[PDB]
């Protein structure tokens, strides 16, 4: 028991230097916008599926 | 151009919303635009359950005495 805990106590130690980044970035990459009617113009996130609708000037 | 309603608070309020938004807390990702670390765009239709969101994370952990 004495020798499973002094190789646990360092079997983590290793493993907790591997891992680096946990938090996944969630930037909007819309793609080519659609235009409809009353100049809307929509953009489609590729990553999310998340939809920007906007009027262009 | 968007039409819509800004949002400014403390830093954390705003990284709770980012977390509703990616979580989909509300159903959908009605919390569209970041323009600030301080300030979002975010669509008024629904603007009142995010109310309903922010009080009940500020009661949760007020144990009120009543």
């Amino acid at each position: 028991k004495k020798f499973d805990k002094k190789v646990k106590e360092l079997r983590r130690a290793v493993r907790s230097s591997v891992w680096k980044r946990e938090t996944i970035v969630h930037q909007h990459e819309y793609g080519p916008e659609e235009n409809l009617e009353d100049d809307m113009y929509r953009k489609t996130c590729t990553m999310c599926g998340h939809e920007l609708t906007y009027e262009k000037m | 151009v968007l039409k819509g309603v800004l949002i400014e608070c403390d830093p954390a309020m705003k990284q709770f919303l980012l977390y509703l938004d990616e979580s989909n807390a509300l159903g959908k990702k009605f919390i569209i635009q970041d323009i600030d670390d301080t300030h979002v765009f975010v669509i008024a239709e629904l603007v009142n359950v995010l109310q309903e969101r922010v009080g009940e994370l500020m009661d949760q952990n007020a144990f009120s005495l009543t």
